């Protein structure tokens, strides 16, 4: 966020150093200025990269997921009554781009859940006001079966209980990696094949680290049904904070296709441009 | 006045007003950029 170098005037020159020309093949970036080649005056610079900054660039909640549930009865086996959203930043793609333009990211994680709802018909009655559970379901922490099963006692899980109509509800969490920082891409697998084993052993994919590395989030509607059917969606906004990133990446040129860096459609986004057309 | 000058030496006067009436006195570098 620092402020700007002022320009400094610049005359004629007619000398031995030649600025203008360098040698991209060092692999450097010839740090040049107007002066350098033209006749400048003096400006005193008032602009300042405070919007750049890492934590500027990141500092807005995004949407990661669109979590669908369901308030309805139990027999009604086409209704989902709680859903199950492992936890992650790659389900949409805008948020995804941004923090692959680095390679390594510390930040604390500020989650805000905007709940909607609605009737799905018209002729069986209303309903009073809906609680929605949201828990966090750690790696290895029992999964929900079933919308009303003994893991929803949340002894140790946190969860966060909203009521509908109130504003979104929103936690925070710390950095929580177990490396020192979160790894955008991982060069490598989860196991090394052993030569002799057979060829379902040491199998795993190319780039992930765990099966679950974040755990999930179990949502569920804690209302007993009311007889006519509910449908209601909690849109996950992710917001980085307290940002600090690794080693800078070209942001992802064509649509992305999967978890990984594969590519399969949009491989041409460049338009056509005469060589001499302005 | 009476100018004396080496030659041993010899007397010179000057007779008129203007000047013009005197008599003669006898006495890397391959790199650039602009
Ligand atoms: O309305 C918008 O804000 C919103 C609207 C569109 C949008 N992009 S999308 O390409 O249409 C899209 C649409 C849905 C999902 N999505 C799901 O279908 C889902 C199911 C379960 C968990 C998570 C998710 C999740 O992200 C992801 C992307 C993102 C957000
Ligand atoms: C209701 C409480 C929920 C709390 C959820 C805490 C989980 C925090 C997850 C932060 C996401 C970090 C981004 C992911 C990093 C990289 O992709 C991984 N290192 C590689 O999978």
């Amino acid at each position: 966020a620092n402020n700007l170098p002022d320009t400094q005037s610049s005359g004629p020159a007619h000398s031995k150093e030649t600025p203008a020309l360098t040698a991209v093949e060092t692999g450097a970036t010839n740090p040049l200025v107007p002066s350098d080649t033209v006749q400048t005056r003096h400006v005193i610079q008032k602009r300042t990269r405070s919007e750049s900054t890492v934590e500027s660039f990141f500092a807005r909640g995004a949407c990661v997921a669109i979590i669908e549930v369901d308030n309805d009865a139990p027999t009604k086996r086409a209704s989902k009554l709680f859903s199950v959203w492992k936890i992650t930043y790659k389900d949409t793609v805008q948020l995804r781009r941004k923090l692959e333009f680095f390679t390594y990211s510390r930040f604390d994680m500020e989650f805000t859940f905007v709940v909607t709802s609605n009737y799905t018909d018209a002729n069986n009655g209303h309903a009073l006001n809906q609680v929605y559970q949201i828990m966090y379901i750690p790696p290895g922490a029992p999964i929900p079966g079933k919308w009303n099963d003994y893991t929803w006692q949340t002894s140790s899980n946190p969860s966060v209980f909203y009521t509908y109509g109130a504003p979104p509800a929103r936690i925070s969490v710390p950095y929580v990696g177990i490396a020192n920082a979160y790894s955008h891409f991982y060069d490598g697998f989860a196991k090394v094949p052993l030569a002799g084993q057979a060829s379902t052993e040491g199998d795993s994919l190319y780039g992930a680290a765990s099966l679950n590395d974040f755990g999930s989030l179990a949502v569920r509607v804690v209302n007993d049904h009311n007889p006519t059917k509910l449908t209601s969606k909690i849109r996950v906004y992710m917001k980085p904070k307290h940002v600090r990133v690794w080693c800078p990446r070209p942001p992802r040129a064509v649509p992305y296709y999967g978890p990984g860096v594969d590519y399969k459609d949009g491989l041409a986004p460049l338009p056509e441009k005469g060589l001499t057309t302005y | 006045g009476a100018q004396v000058s080496s030659q041993i030496n010899y007397t010179t006067i000057n007779y008129y007003r203007d000047s013009a009436s005197n008599a003669a006195s006898k006495q890397s570098d391959r790199v650039m950029q602009l």
